[PDB]
């Protein structure tokens, strides 16, 4: 009974790594996004700054973030300048999460290669398409 | 109507047109414009582009000219016009960037590229800024950018759907000798229209 693959989650990529800038200027995301079922271990990160579960108190309401660390053997991506990736939405509880910042464990040893991620949950914001 | 976001939208094919044998090209061959901090639905972000490329921004939406321009009356509606001034921040991103952020400058002088900017956006270019040859340390090297604080004038016409304008008026007056004299001596009694 592996502890890396206890938690079952749901990630969505943007497989049609289009991210084309439209005419007038603005962002297009690529149109195709899939999600696919994956499994991993999903702990709070416990490092100094980074916040777990904190509800920040700002002068227009109270606006909670969180940070779980993602012990994986799946190859989810971030966002790239280069290849013009996009990042990978990782879900739990319904909220959407992003994958900041990777460790690549992935040749290392030969039952234990794995991937760590830094998951942050998306913050609230109004959706305009484009 | 003035919207900062349409604003922006045509800046930036006018620089595409204006200054796009000088940047990068993405894969569909077109100029590396694009407005600052890219984002699409929600919280999707959008990837720095290929190197010389050009970021247009506006910074903000001054009214030094007076609180309303003037205030005219179209078919049935009041209609106000205000007049803006919006300084818009084109910075050019990359190896040489202030070479070619000295084109544009030059560029957009000329009466041609001027009129080109008055259509499709409603504005006038009022002045051109300096440009800061700025060198900043990202990881490894330093990246050139040259930032440019185009400053343009537009005006906003709105209309307030609550004019109800006037057609008719009713005007009752009195002829008296003296301050007081309860029965005036004779009483006007007006009424024009606009039939």
């Amino acid at each position: 009974m592996r502890l890396l693959n206890r938690h079952s989650f749901v990630v969505k990529r943007k497989v049609s790594e289009d991210g084309h800038y439209n005419e007038d200027g603005d962002w297009v995301a690529s149109q195709d996004v899939v999600s696919i079922n994956c499994k991993g271990n999903i702990q709070p990160y416990i490092k100094g700054s980074v916040k777990n579960g904190t509800q920040i108190v700002l002068p227009e309401g109270i606006r909670l973030t969180d940070t779980r660390i993602l012990f994986t053997v799946a190859e989810l991506r971030t966002s790239d300048d280069v290849d013009w990736t996009e990042a990978d939405i990782v879900m739990i509880k319904g909220h959407e999460y992003e994958v900041f910042m990777t460790m690549d464990w992935s040749e290392q040893l030969a039952h234990t290669s794995h991937y760590e991620y830094i998951i942050i949950r998306r913050d609230k914001m109004n959706a305009v398409r484009n | 109507q003035l919207e900062t976001a349409e604003l922006e939208k045509g800046i930036v094919r006018v620089l595409v047109d204006v200054i796009g044998h000088r940047l990068a090209r993405d894969k569909n061959n077109r100029p590396n414009v694009i407005r600052a901090y890219p984002s699409d639905n929600s919280n999707d972000k959008g990837l720095k582009p290929d190197q010389p490329f050009i970021t247009v921004y506006c910074q903000d939406a001054t009214t030094p000219y007076g609180w309303v321009l003037d205030k005219f009356v179209e078919d049935d509606a009041v209609c106000y016009r205000i007049a803006f001034q919006i300084p818009v921040l084109i910075t050019v991103n990359g190896k040489g960037a202030h070479s070619i952020m000295l084109e544009l400058k030059q560029r957009l002088e000329m009466s041609t590229t001027r009129d080109y900017l008055a259509d499709m956006t409603g504005a006038s270019v009022l002045d051109t800024g300096a440009i800061p040859n700025d060198y900043t340390y990202l990881n490894t090297d330093f990246e050139n950018s040259a930032p440019l604080v185009v400053t343009l004038v537009k005006n906003s016409v709105l209309k307030d759907e609550r004019g109800s304008i006037i057609e008719r008026v009713i005007v009752d007056g009195e002829l008296v000798y003296e301050e007081g004299q309860e029965p005036p001596e004779y009483t006007i009694h007006l009424d024009v229209d606009s039939k």
